[PDB]
RNA sequence: CGGAACGGCGUCGGCCGGUCCCGACA
RNA sequence: CUUCGAUGUCGGCUCUUCCUACCGUCCGCGCGCACCGGCGCGGAAGCGUCGGAUUGUUCACCCGUUCAAGGGAUCGUGAGCU
RNA sequence: UCUAAGCGCGCACCCCGCCUCGCGCCCCGCCCGGCCGCGCGCCCCAGCCCCGUGCCCCGUCGCCGAGCGGCCCCCGCCCGGG
């Protein structure tokens, strides 16, 4: 949501005097779920648990809004029957913005919460690589389609105004 | 689905959200249900909407493509839809409805013997008339 | 009577503010017409209103104090509290102060 | 447990409640259907029934042991006393069904009439119909109730009353009853052929014919208090059985709780 | 006075009830075109699984069904209303619910409810049925009056439109009055109305 | 009977699919059958 | 952006007017009217070309502009050339008598497996029953409405049923020798 | 709608192996 | 688990209702469906499922007939009986 | 390709009619009165024909008349026979 790069490192021992710095860019909702998701990754793949590491810096990224992209996520899901994987492609402004739409069609479609996802890759992928035909419907750029919901608005409206008298054309 | 098609540069107006009652115009199409939308004359800034918030004017302004923020400013200027739309009766009717909004309790107790003025006028126009 | 000139803004004693267990009949859930959000609240806040006993054909003066919900109904005192037998009955909003 | 051995339930749930009849006489509810476009006709007649006969007949029915024999069948003579049409009343297909539009009376209504709206005739005042006749007898308010029912009423329907001093009874009071017109091209044709009715006897012969087959509607010979074998037809118990047997045995099951309506209990028989 | 026609039932219930509980009296007509969502099919099965469940021992005591669309109706309503007490009795009292629009309903001027009805409430691919057609079906023989009456109550409603078109020129030419001083004061004063 | 007939007949009568779970009439290049919604079609045991 | 658009070219022979979804053709044979007001189609007339197109075709609402598109071309060919289904009886033993009751509008088969019961078929409106000389014992049925003629053809196929025995031993009835696209 | 092994060309979302302008014998 | 300062124990007789996991009749479809007659399947609980010999028996077995499914209701039914 | 839109037929089942009852109500008769209210387009939503309002004061100053729409009122027994 927020898009934090962290870094992190073994305490510093005997053994080895500079251990490795490790660095992942994590998508959480706040500092402490992107420093947790660290130390979760950190864990299996380097073996490093957080009362053995130290985290040097949870510094958050700022990205730019003003033009549409499209984005590409590679994740890993656990289902009831056990773990996948999968590519999901996104067109939205911001990199954190297209991993919440992740997000929400992972747990609208697969039924799958933020902590039982992994994120292997965010990309922004070019126009001409465009795997997923919705991203490639919008990527052309004539694209003049009728309003998808304009049965919302009369609806919103009528909420306040319960009674008209005339039933609203839309 | 004859008319008023999700296009760039349509002019939109925002039916929910912090920008409600205000005209933006889509910079670009983000998803079948949501857009870019950005109003820098109308005060609206750039971000993206769900297309259930915005409602379709009959206005489409010429723009550039990737439009910006200045550029896009110059290009709404330029048009002349954004004044044709408020002089339209639905821009008559926002323009009403903004001055709605500007009233007290106080203002409440003038507009609503004003309107039983109305009332009772009406009766009377109506009778004489018959 | 004292309100027999007094403009008023309509509105309704639904019911006592209260929990499917409790009931406290010292609030009273009121809902006044041109208020359907929270925020619009704020403009009938602290407002004098009054309920026509049935019995006397008295006005009971009853002032609005805090929202009840995001639907724009209000809470509000009353000098007696309610009979009940008053429950959909028309509150007057006086637009005039006293 | 299930019942053991298959028998059918006794008696007809559709004639409950099997109470005394309320409606003081045979009632005719639903008339025969108008069929539209057929000969002006009067659907119904009342009479008092008189007692059976015994004929013998020529049977021609092909296909039969009977075909070109001769049997003795029974047959019941109703004595038909001819019935005064005193007034004409319409009726309208309402969202709420049929729904009277008004019934326009004659001028000069008999005495047997009268005597049905008094419960005494000698001890009463004998005002009903006074302001009517008054405002009648000239024909021009009657006409205008006509002309009424021909513009709003959908079915058309005689109030006839049978003569009781031609029948043999002790009543003096004439049971008055409603008669639908069918078979009308027009509800005005349906009107006409009811007016020229008015104040006029109608006859047996010109309401039904002969090889034409009726449906007679009265109330029947009345037992009283009786007991659930001679009322629902159950199984006398067997005589060893103490505390007497004619009585059905086991009025329901534990559960429900409650007698059931099907279940036969002891009332008015007839 | 509410037109039920394309209304959902429910929502339109819901609507009723909660403004028959604050004292409003409401009136609903053309009943029998209130729209029940779902197949034909499985709506009128879901109407006669209701009609199976009757008192075993007596019938008379048990619950009753209305098959007339209008008497539907007040049965939603009752269930959303606390019928049993007074508040809710009295709420009841208030509902006249009618099939057609009837002579005592004619001339009263009637709101729509859009929230209610099935346009903006269900998607064009789900069926839905009006509950005049599940109310024959369940045995309501008044369907063939009710339209009867509602074809020629148009026919009079409109030559009534013609003679208000013209009423209506005849008001506007008269519209010019004291009412300006209202019009600049319920608009020019930035009131807005 | 004449011979055309006889085979006209049998496309109505002779040529078609049966499920065997759903023993529903299908046609004869089914996959799956239009009730049973399922694979194990027969070809209709000739006379 | 998906719309599933399907373009017919409309016969200049034909001349069709399209409001709502009520598509009207007027043609040579006659005129025909079908209303396909159930889906949601944008049908343009747009001259020749009409596109049926149907906007954010999700499931089954992408199957819809071809079944629309070959309904709209089908009343093309009804009314500029006609539909003439041929239904050939099929008797083994006792011959299916078959005769035109009204004006070409009524159809009665007798002594199918010499059964007492006559089974009179009335034709649906606009379709007219005829016999051909040329084939023996065929029935021709006209009309310029596709579901019009083949319900009424359906209608006399399930008239004519064997009540019970082996429908694969016993294959009587009226069986339809062809399509049709000859005859008004 | 407590529910199983098994089915489903119901509607979506992926994963993998391929063949498409050497038109997926002419 | 509940009932022992007390919930009448089986079968029958009587009578009512209910269920379907339908035996016959109803509607189709299949068959190793020529017919007849079987058999398998899906919907269907409207109606029928009886008269007797032995046995307290439910059951059982047998005779007969318009050839005869299986159950539930405090193992339905004792201020109803025996 | 019987289905997805659309359409035809279709069960001793189901619902209704006919029937049994029936709260209420309607018409009329007698009598011919009181009371209360004031408010009408329609259709459609994949044309939605220009929308995205109106109302927002049932006393709050509104109550006349008219026209519509309602409501109320009112109908004995004893006694003898069946």
């Amino acid at each position: 949501m927020q898009k934090y790069i962290v870094y992190g490192r073994r305490l510093p021992s005997e053994k080895f005097p500079e251990p490795e710095v490790f660095r992942m860019t994590i998508y959480a909702p706040n500092e402490i779920v992107a420093k947790s998701r660290f130390w979760y990754h950190l864990k299996s793949l380097k073996k490093i648990k957080r009362t053995h590491g130290e985290i040097l810096d949870c510094q958050h990224i700022e990205e730019n809004g003003d033009f549409v992209k499209n984005f590409g996520v590679l994740l890993r899901y656990r289902s009831r029957v056990g773990q996948h994987n999968m590519y999901r492609e996104v067109r939205e402004t911001t990199s954190a913005r297209a991993m919440d739409k992740v997000y929400s069609e992972m747990a609208g479609q697969c039924r799958a919460r933020y902590h039982d996802i992994q994120i292997i890759n965010v990309k922004e992928v070019a126009d001409e690589d465009v795997r997923r035909e919705k991203v490639a419907m919008f990527t052309q750029k004539g694209v003049r389609f009728p309003h998808p919901c304009p049965y919302v608005h009369v609806k919103r409206a009528a909420r306040t105004a319960r009674f008209q008298d005339r039933a609203p054309h839309v | 689905s004859y008319h008023r098609f999700v296009e760039a540069g349509r002019l939109v107006y925002l039916g929910d959200g912090p920008d409600k009652g205000k005209l933006a115009v889509i910079v670009d199409i983000l998803s079948t249900a949501a857009v870019l939308i950005d109003g820098p004359t109308t005060g609206v800034k750039r971000q993206v909407v769900s297309l259930r918030w915005a409602m379709l004017t009959d206005q489409v302004i010429n723009i550039s493509e990737k439009p910006t923020t200045e550029q896009l400013k110059k290009e709404i200027e330029a048009s002349p839809a954004i004044d044709t739309f408020m002089n339209s009766v639905w821009g008559k009717k926002i323009q009403q409805q903004r001055l709605r909004a500007k009233a007290t309790f106080e203002d409440m107790g003038k507009i609503a013997k004003l309107r039983r003025e109305r009332k009772m006028a009406m009766k009377r126009i109506a009778m004489s008339i018959k | 009577e004292e309100i027999k000139g007094k403009t008023f803004l309509p509105a309704i004693f639904v019911g006592y503010q209260r929990s499917r267990a409790k009931q406290r009949e010292n609030v009273a859930l009121v809902k006044v017409s041109g208020i359907y959000t929270r925020a619009e609240t704020d403009k009938v806040l602290g407002r004098l209103i009054a309920i026509i006993h049935s019995k006397s054909g008295k006005p009971i003066f009853g002032k609005i104090c805090r929202p009840h919900g995001n639907s724009g109904m209000v809470r509000a005192r009353f000098y007696t509290n309610l009979p009940g037998q008053l429950m959909g009955h028309k509150v007057r909003v006086f637009y005039d102060n006293i | 447990s299930h019942r053991k051995f298959s028998c059918c339930r006794k008696g007809n749930l559709g004639y409950l409640p099997r109470k005394r009849c309320t409606r003081g006489r045979g009632r005719c509810k639903t008339f025969p259907p108008d069929v539209q476009g057929a000969p002006i006709h009067l659907t119904a007649f009342l009479g008092y029934k008189a007692g059976c006969t015994h004929v013998m007949r020529f049977i021609d029915h092909r296909g039969s042991n009977l075909h070109n024999r001769q049997a003795i069948d029974q047959a019941t003579i109703i004595d038909a006393p001819p019935m005064i049409c005193t007034a004409i009343i319409g009726y309208a297909k309402t969202p709420k069904g049929l729904r009277a539009v008004t019934t326009v009376w004659a001028a000069h209504i008999a005495e047997p009439a009268m005597r049905r709206f008094y419960r005494n005739y000698f001890h009463a005042e004998k005002t009903a119909f006074s302001t009517y006749m008054k405002k009648a007898a000239d024909g021009t308010y009657i006409k205008e109730q006509l002309g009424r029912l021909k513009q709003h009423a959908d079915v058309i329907r005689i109030v006839a009353h049978t003569q009781p001093a031609l029948t043999p009874l002790k009543q003096k009071k004439a049971d008055i009853m409603e008669i639908q017109v069918n078979g009308g091209a027009n509800v005005a044709e349906k009107v006409d052929y009811a007016y020229a009715l008015m104040e006029k006897p109608i006859s047996i012969k010109d309401v039904f014919s002969v090889g034409a087959q009726i449906d007679t509607i009265s109330i029947t010979r009345g037992r009283g208090f009786e007991g659930v074998v001679t009322r629902w037809g159950v199984t006398r118990l067997p005589r060893k059985t103490r505390r007497g047997n004619r009585k059905v045995a086991c009025i329901g099951a534990w559960h429900p709780a409650n007698v059931q309506y099907t279940v036969a209990r002891a009332g008015q028989m007839g | 006075v509410i037109d039920c026609k394309g209304h959902i039932l429910g929502r339109l219930s819901a609507i009723v009830a909660k403004e028959l509980l604050h004292g409003h009296e409401v009136a609903l007509v053309r009943c029998e075109k209130a729209i029940i969502s779902g197949a034909f099919r499985d709506v009128k099965a879901h109407y006669l699984k209701k009609m199976h469940k009757r008192t075993n021992f007596n019938h008379l005591r048990g619950p009753f069904h209305f098959r007339a669309p209008a008497e539907i109706v007040r049965r939603t309503i009752r269930g959303m209303i606390p019928y049993k007490t007074v508040r809710g009795s009295d709420a009841m009292s208030r509902l006249r619910v009618y099939d057609g629009i009837p002579p005592c309903c004619a001339r009263y001027k009637r709101v729509v409810c859009p929230s209610a009805m099935a346009y903006l409430c269900l998607r064009p691919e789900r069926r839905r049925c009006e509950v005049g057609r599940v109310a024959h079906e369940i045995g309501w023989q008044h369907a063939a009056d009710v339209e009867r009456y509602e074809k020629r109550r148009l026919e009079e409603c409109d030559k009534w439109y013609q003679d208000k078109i013209q009423i209506d020129k005849k008001i506007a030419e008269a519209a010019e009055k004291d009412a300006e001083l209202q019009r600049i004061n319920a608009e020019l004063a930035k009131y807005g109305y | 009977m004449e011979p055309t007939l006889i085979n006209l007949a049998r496309e109505y009568n002779q040529n078609m699919m049966i499920c065997r779970h759903c023993y529903a009439r299908n046609p004869l290049r089914a996959t799956n059958c239009r009730r049973c919604r399922g694979t194990n079609l027969r070809k209709k045991k000739l006379s | 952006p998906l719309c599933s658009s399907m373009t017919i070219k409309v016969p200049t022979d034909v001349e069709c007017t399209i409001n709502k979804r009520v598509v009207t053709v007027k043609g040579k044979k006659g005129t025909l009217v079908r209303d396909f007001s159930h889906a949601p189609l944008d049908i343009t007339h747009a001259n020749d070309t009409i596109s049926v197109a149907v906007w954010f075709p999700r499931g089954k609402r992408n199957a819809l502009p071809r079944t629309i598109c070959s309904h709209i071309e089908n009343m093309f060919k009804g009314v500029t050339y006609g539909f003439e289904y041929k239904m050939r009886l099929a008797y083994a033993h006792f011959p299916i008598a078959a005769t035109v009751v009204d004006n070409n509008k009524a159809i009665e088969i007798r002594n199918f497996m010499h059964q007492i019961k006559t089974r009179r078929i009335e034709c649906l409106p606009g379709v007219t029953i005829a016999m051909s000389t040329n084939v023996k014992d065929e029935l021709i049925l006209r009309g310029i409405s596709i579901e019009d003629v083949s319900h009424t053809a359906a209608r006399i196929h399930e008239s004519l049923k064997v009540p019970n025995k082996d429908l694969r031993k016993f294959l009587d009835g009226c069986y339809v020798s062809s399509r049709g696209l000859q005859e008004q």
